[PDB]
């Protein structure tokens, strides 16, 4: 019994390790600026930073 | 403007006026486009489709050369009306109007009464209110309106009077024609709002609607100015089931949109309780505002493009719909409160105000800071 | 009268429906106003920067 | 002869409530059709845009 609630809890947290990284990744990602153009807009704008 | 030639020698290479096809590809090999992309390649296509339409006025699907240069010379002169529609003017600031009067203290409120001209300005702590010229900022008189500290001074037309209320808790009605005060009525309680409702219908009579710190609107019939009812308000000692129904904090405005027939009022709470005048029962409550919104206008340039807009505690502007409950637009870019929403009568321009001397004049067909 | 009371009845939340999709579809078609002129700006602003 | 005083009463509500019963009921399919309309209309916005 120990040993396969250790094997649950094990299976819990790798899934939830996964879902951990691909969220880390879904909140890098949003980096799109909005609308509607996203990156093009601010690499424009970030020409004008320039 | 470089390739006008070109297209021109390309339109000209038909000789009887370019087709659909050969116009349609005339300005896709011309245009600063995506050729290769699909996506604009149909969409410029059909774009072009529409035009050769548009100039197709003989009817046989010819465009020549002449109606592409007519057409472009109308778009040119639209251009030369340099709006696309309805010129909305940058309000500059008045080079010819500027105060006068040596106000002995900060200015508190300023209604501009246009049917007399007097924009009657009640000074903070003034125990006077300095009626000045909306176009020259000409005090007429500074007149003792009441006892203590004066909230609102709205016009009564329906008997010729300026209506002060004070916290000493009275109203006086001054005869415009003379500034002398014809009624003075005394009120259990302090509004800090009075706004004149003469609502569209001719049987209505116009209501003197003040709301006070209790948010009930006490409203006074203008010819005997006096209180005759209570609206609505945050009033716990009335304990039953009747539903709640108004604002918690004390009424800043009341806005009567007398196209609607509509009560407004706007409470710390962040509602907006919009009351119907006939009954003055709330047809709805307006609400999205994160703090206590004090300023209401209606921007009726159009009736498709009609939008209440309300401004307070807030930095933006909420636009409304009497129907859509959810607010219709925000308008941005405010860095601080905004003081209220202005609705210019016979333009569409609006003009939101933050605390810090910042205005923004919105076209209220796009709703952007023009 | 106990005919007419038997026949008279209704249309008053037919009326109140009426408007309420009134209102739907004015709300939509704001919204595609909007959307719609959110992506004609792109258009010139894509042809300005080609 | 007050009995059928008191009666007429009873026949002016009887009166009263046979118009009411009859009363327009159209005046409120008439909303609807407007209402209707102009959904009809904003339908047609909506595609546009």
């Amino acid at each position: 019994q120990k040993s396969k609630e250790l094997q649950e809890l094990r299976l819990q947290i790798l899934r939830l390790r996964n879902a951990y990284v691909k969220n880390q990744k879904i909140l890098k990602k949003k980096e799109e600026l909005a609308e509607g153009l996203h990156l093009i807009d601010f690499e424009q704008l970030k020409i004008e930073n320039q | 403007q470089k390739k006008m030639y070109i297209i021109e020698k390309q339109f000209d290479q038909s000789g009887k006026g370019l087709k659909i096809d050969e116009f349609v590809r005339v300005m896709l090999t011309h245009l600063d486009f995506d050729k290769s992309d699909v996506q604009k390649e149909d969409q410029i296509t059909l774009a072009l489709i529409d035009l050769f339409k548009e100039i197709d006025v003989n009817g046989d699907g010819t465009m020549e050369w002449e109606e592409f240069s007519d057409h472009i010379i109308s778009l040119g002169l639209l251009r030369n009306d340099r709006s696309f529609k309805n010129v909305i003017k940058n309000y500059f600031p008045s080079e010819h109007i500027k105060d006068n009067q040596k106000h002995e203290t900060p200015i508190e409120k300023i209604v501009y009464f246009d049917k007399l001209k007097y924009l009657v300005v009640l000074e903070k702590d003034s125990t006077r209110f300095k009626v000045y010229n909306a176009n020259t900022a000409e005090l007429y008189y500074e007149v003792n309106a009441h006892k203590c500290a004066v909230l609102d001074a709205e016009y009564i037309p329906d008997q010729n009077l300026i209506a002060t209320s004070s916290n000493d808790l009275t109203i006086n009605f001054w005869d415009s024609s003379f500034f002398i005060p014809k009624q003075i009525v005394s009120v259990p309680e302090i509004q800090l709002c009075m706004r004149y409702a003469k609502w569209s219908t001719q049987s209505q009579p116009t209501y003197l609607y003040t709301g006070g710190s209790d948010s009930i609107i006490h409203i006074y019939d203008t010819k005997t100015l006096k209180e005759k009812g209570t609206i609505g308000g945050w009033n716990p000692f009335f304990k039953r089931d009747s539903q709640q129904y108004g604002h918690a904090s004390p009424i800043g405005d009341i806005l009567p949109i007398n196209i609607q027939t509509t009560l407004v009022t706007a409470g710390l709470d962040a509602n907006i309780c919009l009351w119907d005048a006939a009954t003055h029962l709330p047809k709805k409550e307006l609400r999205g505002h994160e703090k206590g919104v004090y300023s209401l206008d209606w921007s009726d340039f159009s009736p498709m493009n009609q939008c209440l807009l309300s401004a307070g505690l807030d930095h933006e502007a909420f636009v409304w719909n009497t129907y859509v409950k959810e607010k219709i637009f925000l308008l941005r870019g405010h860095n601080h409160p905004l003081i209220g929403v202005k609705c210019l009568p016979g333009t569409p321009q609006v003009i939101t105000a933050d605390i810090n001397g910042m205005v923004k004049v919105w076209d209220v067909r796009n709703f952007l800071c023009m | 009268n106990k005919m007419l009371q038997k026949e008279k009845e209704s249309h008053a939340k037919e009326i109140d429906e009426r408007e309420k999709t009134i209102r739907d579809k004015g709300r939509r078609i704001y919204e595609l106003k909007k959307k719609t002129q959110e992506l004609e700006k792109f258009k010139f602003v894509l042809d300005y920067k080609i | 002869k007050e009995q059928k005083q008191e009666y007429e009463r009873q026949k002016e509500k009887l009166k009263i409530q046979n118009q009411e019963l009859r009363d327009k009921i159209d005046g409120q399919k008439k909303i609807i059709l407007e209402r209707d309309r102009t959904i009809g209309e904003k339908e047609k916005i909506i595609y546009n845009l």
